[PDB]
């Protein structure tokens, strides 16, 4: 890595001195050595990324979100520098973008990343890297265009096949996906050892009926992926109790199991209330889960958070919810209604975290015609009975009645994480 | 896009900073 300039050759014994005092960890010492380099020699290049990285250093030292918003406008001052070598400008700018998208500047990432793309039109790694930058801010659509071009030049980079697939499996296209997944993975390239690939080449491969789907689940649990073959959730703390149902008295949740199945006839009232004078506040499912029929929910809570609008249309229902904050603080679940009707069926499917489960109210469930399986198991629902099951297993929803089927959705913390961890964990 | 009932998202937490 060439990171000196023709004049910063000259003066590489005192950039270099700095650059050690950094790496002792000497940082204000290291900040003040930089700083009188950067005196002396205002175009020096090396010395504006030493003085960079020290409030980068900083930053991480104080956990400091205003002293790393210094460290990336000094990222971006090297950049504008006369005589930057091409490897210096490139460290210097990846790590601008990498931080902002830290801070969550990923509008500022991305024009961060354009340049990069501009500046090595060659490099194949950074056109990845402004993929990533738009699959972060949720943009799809310019994600699935930049790895298209990408895969116009380099067929066989393994980066842009997976992610490529991943945009495919996430717009539906099934099949498509299934090819780009699989030798993505099956190229070993940096980037591709990837849980979320893993996961979903094997749903690609469930959906089509492809047997060899479990044998992608396994390789994933070999290599840390997943918990389990079943349990399959990728935002997890490691070591909570794994098993797909649940009894209330083995959850500890016993008061709220309680509250909800004596007061289940209010919470009911009320989701049908709505579905008679306000239908439209249950919105359809639409993370591409349903394999066909009509799945709809409507949301009290989600991510800890009370909706207040929505809980104008069940008031009582949110009333009674608000005592128990094992619920109404899980910010890794939500609290909703949810609506199936007849000839609907839930692809098998896994949520995102381990850290909650998943309690079901009973409120209109149709005598025949309706089961919910998780894992190996699969059980029926009652009116006016809680059943648990840990959604982070594979599970799987038939609806074959002659009417509609109506449910309370009430995700807790796994019993076993700390106060702590539920104060910190980043919500979901 | 929210991480609700599935991992369709490419992430589903949110970075703020530290
Ligand atoms: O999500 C629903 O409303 C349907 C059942 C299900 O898949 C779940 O509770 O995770
Ligand atoms: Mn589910």
């Amino acid at each position: 890595p060439k990171l000196l300039n023709k004049f910063d050759k000259t003066i590489k014994a005192e950039l270099d001195a700095a650059e050690k005092l950094r790496k002792r960890g000497k940082i204000e010492e290291a900040v003040n050595a930089f700083k009188e380099l950067v005196r002396k020699y205002p175009q020096s290049p090396r010395a504006r990324y030493g003085k960079a990285q020290c409030e980068d250093d900083l930053a991480e030292k104080r956990r400091s979100n205003e002293v790393l918003r210094g460290a990336i406008e000094t990222y971006q001052e090297v950049a504008s520098l006369p005589d930057v070598p091409a490897d210096l400008l490139k460290l210097s700018l990846k790590r601008r973008s990498d931080r902002q998208q830290f801070l969550g500047h990923m509008r500022g990432s991305l024009l961060t990343l354009q340049r990069l793309v501009q500046l090595f039109p060659n490099d194949t790694s950074l056109k990845n890297d402004l993929g990533v930058g738009y699959l972060l801010i949720g943009d799809n659509d310019n994600a699935k265009k930049v790895y298209e071009e990408v895969l116009s030049v380099t067929p066989n980079d393994g980066f842009a096949k997976v992610h490529y697939g991943f945009i495919l499996k996430a717009q539906n296209k099934i099949a498509e996906s299934i090819p780009y997944l699989k030798e993505g993975i099956e190229s070993g390239d940096p980037g591709t050892d990837d849980g979320r690939f893993y996961f979903h080449l094997g749903d690609a491969m469930q959906r089509v009926g492809n047997k060899e789907a479990y044998k992608w689940y396994e390789l994933g649990h070999k290599r840390g992926h997943f918990a389990s073959v079943w349990q399959r959730s990728l935002y997890n703390v490691n070591g909570l109790k794994a098993q797909p149902w649940w009894t209330p008295k083995e959850t500890g949740y016993t008061e709220l199991v309680k509250s909800l199945e004596r007061n289940w006839k209010l919470i009911r009232d009320e989701g049908l209330a709505v579905m008679d004078k306000a239908k439209g506040l249950f919105l359809p499912e639409d993370e591409n889960l349903r394999e066909k029929g009509d799945w709809s929910q409507f949301t009290l809570w989600q991510q800890g958070r009370r909706n207040e609008n929505a809980c104008k249309g069940a008031p009582k229902t949110c009333t009674l919810l608000e005592k128990f904050p094992e619920t109404t603080g899980c910010r890794r679940g939500q609290i909703k209604y949810s609506i199936m009707h007849p000839g609907t069926h839930v692809w098998p499917h896994t949520g995102p975290t381990n850290c909650r489960l998943r309690m079901h109210l009973g409120l209109v469930i149709p005598k025949e015609g309706c089961k919910i399986r998780c894992a190996n198991e699969t059980k029926t629902w009652e009116e006016g009975k809680v059943l648990i099951f840990d959604d982070s297993f594979e599970h799987e929803v038939w609806q074959d009645a002659s009417s509609f089927q109506l449910i309370f959705i009430v995700d807790v913390w796994h019993p076993e994480l700390t106060p702590q961890q539920r104060r910190s964990l980043p919500a979901i | 896009g929210k991480c609700k009932d599935g991992l369709g998202e490419y992430t589903c937490t949110s970075l703020e900073g530290f």
